[PDB]
RNA sequence: AGCACCGUAAAGA
């Protein structure tokens, strides 16, 4: 099992500091700085931040788990400047793209030496500081680019975003790939399993690591409830954390007695002077309809309106004269005039950045935004309101999780301006003290990993000689997290000192999990030509590895069965839209033969893959796998590639626009990848075809600039 | 309250859119003949790129422009 | 030619699902993307090293690629540009793995870890590249008392 | 929470 030694340090109230180090290395604490500071700060740094800096000075990696708005970005700048002082290079991994653009604008303002990498652009890559997403870094770690041998500092933001299922593999794998001679920083939110994370980093790098944790916060919050029609806010918990359910009981009584509302609530808020306000509604139509309802009011002067018109024009002048004449643009601009805004993943990113900036200023007070602001921005406010607790994630129509509740509550509280923040929650259902308590005051949810094996990983790992997947599995978090749950039956056996479990869990204490899936993936890869006996790669593998943006087995089969070799330029774009798009729509479209036929051959290849997967018993289903590929935008993309108008496009489908934009950007990325694949095998007509498709897509707005850039 | 914008916003791009010497021998003197190698000062010349009744009307407006 | 697929080289034909290729019996090493490789240096250009494999061009090891003494990784400067010679002499040997293949055919190679890099004294042989089975773990350490 | 489906009672012409 992983031997590891964890320790605490004697510090003052305000935070807690704890180290994790190899089980056979004694502890000599940090030492003060030597000479000038890398970056002097106007104000005084908390014990939290100064401990982080003292750690970063002595060249030791760190974990920092503290609520947002606690100057958690300071350690990052200190590390960046320290690296640019010693000629080193540094890297800054922000998964989101817009958050990355913001961080780049900031770091460029400050240091003048930075470089951005992202799916859409690339800037000053010869920079001692590289801001970019994480998957880029994954591809680098694979292909050992010219950076890993130069960069000494990594810094992660939103590791808690690793708790997901579809991308929690990236951070883990990236970490496993980094070299022992690296140092880096983790910038998380409140998580109680920090000790396990640190022990993992240590046993994984044989390196010592630090941990900082604190519930500290500069702007304490006050939580209230509103029941339907109660016309009165009832306190539950106070700044001091004193939870008084007396008012909560009264509120529940009002609920029981109850058997154009949020308008009333905002009217209350404004008469109270609680502006500005954030509104978390877990949908899109709700936000838009609330805005329509509340259009009547006005929370701005006329000069502010003129100024918003000025900035709006200076922003949307980068477009054509027609994309301007777009219904969202027009039907929104007055809402912005009036001081209320809306933001959800169904808009044009231009208006999205516009609104984010305006809110940073204050030209809009009430903002209907569902979960975007919750994670990837620093634009706090004075008060926040939860339209409702329920939501949708994955499959379940679950209640709200304390983790997300807190990720949003952290928004309220503007340092300096606001002496405190006002949280409010709307309720329309019986909710006994247990659920309400464990929701409001309950602690965060632990950081569990997903670590689902994937094709791309296996293939890109077959390329290499020094690294194998089994290593990955034995180094992951899903495994290191299965050594504190082991003592259970092991302790039962120690008592027994029944014996079947003894033998088994003794031969399964330091062993591997999730192996069967690995062997089955290998079997598939063999049957389909993506590998061979002796577990070595084959050409199909070196063609698929170039692909990461979609299901690559099926793409390579489509190639090596001769589909794109007979079609036109756009038809290929459409058959790829069949893959990037993953949302459902109301009405499946009607498609012409010339454009549908190919999809039938696609589905036949898919059915073959499904049978070959079922032979190895991957617990997979055929109808789902086959129907996970939505052609609902084939005609959309065809007409777009014919050189048409976005307005002549947003109509054909009862789907929002932002989803189309994501589709098309992923499609262009996939086209670059497929061009490289054809470049690999040896064909040229096909790669020219795909490049021509790309040249057909990018016209006006799907690939516009980021106002933050 | 407030009336004007901010700076961090106002920085973005979509918004912004020896010595001397007196030689009595050669103080107030000037060259009387200068060596040139250009046939333009020498002689007047039209604009190279031209066109006759239709080819590339852009060159026709250039002709109208530079030839006067 | 004239709507007809015509061979170009002497060997056995291989028909993957729909791809028709040929597998000659003697060639010079074409560049793959993860294949390890051993190379004898030929030149030392201001920016990089030029290496000789049994390839149709002059393989390239960029100064950014070569690992540094121990783990002293900060960045590459002119001082490294001048140690570029005193460490990796012209004529020496490197055991690397490919990094990428350019459109002109050349192969840019690097050194992922410390198991790679420069080689000791040992001995060497030059055979044809079509006489080593494509498999894993080219680095063997045999019980006989040596390694290969 | 919502959207859709089915049945049910009632009113007018
Ligand atoms: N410890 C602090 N004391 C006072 N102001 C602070 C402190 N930390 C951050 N700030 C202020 O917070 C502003 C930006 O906050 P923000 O970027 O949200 O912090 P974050 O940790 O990156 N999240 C800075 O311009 C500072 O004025």
């Amino acid at each position: 099992m992983p031997r590891v030694k964890v320790q605490s340090v004697e510090t003052v109230e305000g935070c807690t500091h704890e180290v994790a180090l190899p089980a056979e290395e004694d502890y000599l604490p940090l030492k003060p700085r030597v000479g000038k500071a890398a970056k002097e700060y106007p104000f005084i740094l908390d014990a939290f931040q100064r401990e982080a800096i003292q750690c970063v000075d002595n060249n030791q990696s760190v974990l920092v788990s503290a609520h947002t708005s606690a100057g958690k970005t300071v350690c990052a700048e200190y590390a960046i400047a320290l690296a640019l002082r010693e000629k080193q290079r540094v890297i800054f991994t922000s998964p989101i793209k817009a958050l990355s653009n913001q961080k780049y604008r900031e770091m460029y303002e400050e240091f003048q030496d930075v470089g951005l990498m992202t799916g859409d652009v690339t800037i000053n890559p010869t920079a001692s500081c590289l801001v970019m997403t994480t998957e880029i870094l994954r591809s680098m770690l694979y292909r050992g680019s010219e950076v890993m041998r130069e960069v000494a500092w990594v810094i992660f933001d939103e590791i808690h975003y690793m708790r997901d299922s579809e991308r929690g593999v990236v951070w883990e794998e990236t970490i496993i790939l980094l070299p022992d001679n690296v140092h880096y920083v983790f910038l998380s939110a409140t998580i109680p399993n920090a000790r396990q994370f640190a022990e993992w980093i240590c046993h994984l790098h044989k390196q010592p690591c630090h941990v900082i944790y604190t519930d500290y916060r500069p702007t304490p919050l006050q939580h209230y409830i509103f029941p339907a029609g109660g016309d009165g806010l009832h306190l539950v918990v106070d700044e001091n954390g004193d939870f008084r359910e007396d008012n909560f009981n009264t509120a529940m009584q009002v609920l029981r007695d109850a058997g154009s509302n949020v308008f009333k609530i905002v009217k209350m808020i404004m008469e109270r002077n609680f502006q500005p306000v954030i509104i978390f509604s877990f949908s899109k139509k709700d936000c838009e309809a609330y805005a329509l309802q509340m259009t009547k009011l006005d929370f701005n002067t006329d000069e502010e309106k003129k100024m918003v018109e000025e900035v709006f024009s200076n922003a949307i002048d980068c477009l054509s004269d027609e994309d301007k004449k777009l219904p969202q643009v027009e039907h929104v601009l007055p809402l912005l005039k009036r001081g209320i805004g809306i933001h959800h993943g169904g808009l044009l990113p231009i208006l999205k950045e516009t609104i984010e900036i305006l809110f940073s200023e204050g030209l809009i007070k009430a903002l209907f935004a569902t979960e975007t602001f919750a994670m990837g921005i620093n634009m706090p406010a004075r008060t926040v309101l939860f339209t409702n607790a329920r939501k949708f994630d994955g499959k379940d129509f679950r209640w709200i999780s304390s983790g997300e509740y807190i990720q949003m509550s952290g928004r309220a509280g503007r340092r300096g301006m606001d002496d405190r923040g006002i949280v409010i929650l709307m309720v329309d259902e019986k909710m006994s003290p247990t659920i309400g308590k464990q929701l409001l005051k309950g602690s965060a949810d632990p950081l569990n990993s997903a670590f689902h094996l994937t094709y791309n990983m296996v293939l890109n790992l077959l390329r290499v000689e020094e690294i194998n997947p089994e290593y990955m599995l034995e180094k992951s978090f899903y495994q290191f997290q299965h050594y504190r749950a082991i003592p259970g039956v092991v302790e039962k056996v120690k008592n027994s000192e029944d014996i079947k479990s003894a033998k088994r869990e003794l031969k399964k204490a330091r062993t591997v999990l999730q192996m069967d899936e690995l062997k089955c993936r290998k079997r598939v890869l063999r049957r389909l030509g993506f590998a061979t006996s002796s577990d070595v790669i084959e050409m199909k593998g070196r063609v698929a590895c170039e692909i990461s943006s979609a299901d690559e087995l099926l793409l390579t089969e489509m190639m090596f069965n001769g589909l794109f070799n007979d079609l036109s330029a756009e038809q290929a774009t459409a058959l790829l839209s069949c893959f990037v798009f993953q949302e459902n729509s109301s009405e499946m479209p009607k498609l012409t033969e010339q454009l549908a036929g190919p999809l039938r051959q696609m589905q036949e290849c898919a059915k073959r893959i499904a049978k070959v997967s079922a032979e190895a018993k991957l617990e997979i289903d055929e109808e789902t796998y086959l129907s996970s590929f939505k052609p609902h935008l084939m005609d959309v993309v065809y007409t777009w590639a014919t050189g048409a108008t976005f307005a002549h496009i947003c109509k054909m489908t009862d789907v929002f626009e932002g989803s189309i934009i994501r589709c098309m950007r992923r499609l262009e990325e996939l086209l670059r990848q497929m061009c490289q694949a054809a470049k690999a095998i040896g064909n040229t007509e096909l790669e020219n075809k795909f490049a021509e498709g790309i040249t057909k897509i990018k016209r006006d707005i799907v690939f516009a600039a980021s106002l933050y850039l | 309250r407030k009336t004007r914008l901010s700076k961090n916003l106002l920085r973005m791009k979509f918004m912004q859119r020896h010595w001397y010497l007196d030689l009595p021998e050669l103080k107030e003197k000037e060259s009387f003949i200068i060596e040139e190698q250009s046939f333009l000062l020498c002689e007047d010349l039209l604009y190279g790129r031209m066109s006759f009744r239709g080819f590339n009307p852009e060159v026709e407006k250039l002709m109208l422009q530079m030839n006067a | 030619g004239e709507e007809k697929l015509i061979a170009s080289v002497a060997g056995s034909v291989e028909r993957v699902n729909k791809l028709i290729c040929v597998k000659a019996l003697k060639t010079r090493y074409i560049g793959e993307v993860g294949d390890i490789v051993v190379g004898r240096i030929t030149e030392v250009q201001q920016k990089r090293w030029k290496v000789e494999t049994n390839s149709r061009l002059d393989s390239v090891l960029l100064l950014s690629s070569m690992n540094l003494p121990g783990g002293e990784l900060r960045r590459r400067s002119a001082e490294d540009e001048l140690a570029m010679r005193g460490f990796l002499q012209e004529g020496d040997l490197i055991s690397a793995e490919v990094q990428a293949v350019f459109s002109d055919g050349a192969v840019s190679l690097h050194t992922r870890s410390l198991k790679y890099g420069k080689l000791g004294q040992g001995v060497l042989v030059q055979v044809s590249p079509s006489l080593v089975k494509r498999q894993k773990t080219h680095f063997h350490d045999l019980p006989c008392g040596a390694s290969v």
